């Protein structure tokens, strides 16, 4: 049992219904020291008095707020959360296992640039009773500041059946280099409370390898004359790590059959009706191409 | 000691030899697939380093001498039986082309470290090819992201200096 | 029981896709291997000798052979999915093989639309990889009868 | 100890070369048990009497023919060879390691189609007093049937320099089946014997990895009127395995290479070099034929 927030306590049940599971001792935090008493969630029903009841912890019926009472007064609670072992590995019932990119992911993080700053989308078919705290690190052996802004739910959309939730936060390592060839992975830990339940994904990365820069900023069009022929141009997004002397970006140019340049222009050839998309991958390393950058045939 | 100095590099030689280096780099193995990751022998180029464009700017000479360790360390690595044993591939293959301008570019750093030092001749072994297979790709993996920055060093330096 | 028969299949579709399926095999394991040199084996089906994928054997039944065929697929196709290539290193779905993981439960689902059906372990990367290639050799040996089976079906039997 | 053929025995020297090596028992073959003796080879030295003889076979000195005697005859032989082990691997000094894919390798095979009939070589930079005895099988938990006629010797190129022999032979599975996926390999084993020493040299495949179609046959063109441009048609060889229906070939076009299934094709040919094609199995990556032109 460990305290995952004020008054709020994670039972490990390795095992999972099984064993004798495990001997909880809670504390009611009061002065008082006379009429204690003890109830679960609701039910009226005293399940033990003294500044300390001991219990045994199975299944969720076992876990739920405990309130300490004297005279009709709250004392104190002790919400008790389950962490569960099923079939030797823990649970996953909360975030959905998006689209595998690839399998088992819960976690898809990624930076706009190497300044340091990611964010981790997770999705939950899950509207209410969640919490999500976020905490992340770079090494483990040695743990290196990363500062987390709290999941938000960035959006919400549908997914036919029922609504899916994205959540999000963002994070900053504390002191990071751009530069740097990265030896230490972040982990992103993400405490998932859902009402009784809890539950922790985990993600393990390099900045480089989560790198999917924005699309291509300006993308521009400019026919011949007489000519179904175009001097594409676009910019580096603003986003891009600066400067772009180094952290050079490569780009794909596709009507519709693509073309690959490492420079913010080219010239195609408008089938008028088509129109041509841009977008970016990091020039030295196989990381995420951007999203395409797109501008109408003229 | 006080950070070293002096000769300014073929930038130009050096950022479309690097360039190449990670292409090659990427080859990747259907079977193996995209080594990752978890922690942790081979050099880095690290923060203190000097090769972020910053740094580059005021020395890069400290930074510039970093890669040529890793190049230096990673040629050594990927001449030894790693590479050679079986899944025995072919010194035209893409590993071959590697390790070839691994050293160029090595070379055209530190034309031979003089031949002081320069060693840290790799760890060794493993014998039977299953764990050679990774290691092959472990190495590979590494490199990626060595060359990766290397790569941005050199265009920066190619287009700053 | 007697020999089962019936059902078609497209001949071509399925000479098609059987072929760009060998294609597949290949790529997702080409002749740049492992040339062994190692048993009974924990084997995996074979379309061995008299399961009538002969030229010949064709000409009449084709039914027996084809469920073999697609019984092998079933088996590769589920190897495929095992933990050997899912686990370290994780082969990704995009990748040459979780395609031919497609081509199989593909060119599978052109023989039995439905149908009706592994040893696990172990851990140590160290042993997925050396799997990922038995089971890739392997493989490659099954579709190619596999196409040429469908090959003269196309050829031969339809239209 | 046991026989490689009649009167010619092998010794098995797994130790090589520690003591006692092997104490080997000769029995002169005969009815007869008085006034026996025994030579060693083609020299003389009564080594002993008796219908048999107790030796010890460490060296090729131990080794040899020998040879029982009754009163100014020679009843019987026996001819003893030694195989050697040494560092932990027999030897493989007759053969030549022909290193090439991948080292080690010192039988090529290869099958121009499905029948079960395959060739193979080796290379011997020995001239004389050899004996090449192949023995063949699939699997080896209850051994199919391969049936090997005789190591023959054919070609003989010139190495760097020394004279280099090949052998080849012929090899029917005595009962094949072309198109079942193989599971179990052929089995190759060379008795080979080099005077007094013996070689055990091995290969296993199946014959899908070792397939070799032969070139594609009449290469016949057709060009076009006022055109640097020709339409080309090739057949499969005859070699190959039938019905092309299903055992189906695929091929290459030279001159940057072409690829077809088609037994046709059309390419702008200069007079320059000239037109040569291939076949692989369209199924399995194996063997490309060997190539076939019909200059331009
Ligand atoms: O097309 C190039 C090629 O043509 C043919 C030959 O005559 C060669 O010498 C040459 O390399
Ligand atoms: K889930
Ligand atoms: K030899």
């Amino acid at each position: 049992i460990w305290e995952l927030k004020k008054d709020v306590y994670v039972v490990e049940l390795d095992w999972y219904p099984d064993a004798p599971g495990e001997m909880v001792v809670l504390t009611c935090d009061t002065p008082e020291e006379d009429g204690i008493t003890w109830t679960l969630d609701q039910s009226s029903e005293v399940l033990g008095s003294g500044k300390t009841l001991t219990i045994q912890v199975k299944e969720f019926g076992d876990a739920g707020q405990y309130t300490c009472h004297k005279g009709g007064e709250v004392l104190s609670h002790s919400l008790l959360l389950l962490h569960k072992k099923e079939d030797g590995i823990w649970s996953t019932d909360i975030l959905k296992d998006q689209k595998e990119p690839k399998n088992k992911t819960f976690l898809r993080c990624e930076a706009k640039n190497y300044s340091g700053r990611f964010t981790c989308w997770w999705l939950t078919t899950i509207s209410t009773d969640l919490t999500f705290s976020v905490k992340s690190s770079r090494g483990s052996s040695d743990p290196q500041g990363v500062t987390c802004g709290a999941a938000t739910l960035s959006a919400e959309r549908v997914r036919g059946d029922n609504k899916e939730y994205e959540y999000s936060v963002e994070c900053q390592e504390d002191s990071a280099c751009p530069a740097a060839e990265e030896s230490l992975p972040i982990e992103v830990m993400v405490d998932a409370v859902h009402k009784l339940k809890y539950e922790q994904y985990t993600s393990s990365f390099f900045i480089r390898d989560i790198i999917k820069p924005d699309p291509p900023k300006n993308l521009q069009l400019k026919p011949l004359k007489n000519s179904r022929q175009v001097e594409v141009s676009w910019e580096y997004p603003d986003t891009w790590s600066t400067p772009h002397s180094y952290f050079s970006l490569t780009f794909c140019v596709q009507v519709q059959d693509r073309v690959f340049t490492d420079k913010t222009s080219a010239t195609v050839i408008c089938r008028k009706n088509a129109s041509i998309s841009v977008r970016a991958q990091d020039r030295y390393y196989s990381s995420s191409w951007s999203e395409w950058a797109s501008v109408p045939c003229s | 000691r006080a950070v070293p100095g002096g000769s300014s590099p073929a930038w130009t030689q050096c950022q479309q030899l690097s360039q190449k280096l990670c292409t090659l780099a990427w080859s990747a193995h259907p079977l193996v697939g995209h080594m990752d990751l978890r922690e942790e022998d081979v050099p880095h180029i690290q923060c203190g380093d000097g090769c972020d464009p910053q740094g580059l700017r005021d020395n890069s000479q400290f930074c510039l001498q970093r890669i040529h360790q890793g190049l230096i360390f990673y040629e050594k690595l990927l001449g030894s039986d790693i590479f050679t044993g079986e899944p025995s591939l072919l010194p035209d293959s893409p590993v071959g082309q590697l390790h070839a301008s691994l050293l160029g570019l090595s070379q055209l750093l530190q034309p031979e470290g003089h031949h002081w030092e320069t060693q840290q001749i790799p760890s060794l072994s493993p014998s039977q090819p299953w764990q050679r297979l990774l290691l092959r790709f472990k190495i590979l993996r590494s490199l990626q992201a060595f060359v990766a920055v290397a790569a941005r060093v050199f265009a920066h330096g190619a287009a700053t200096l």
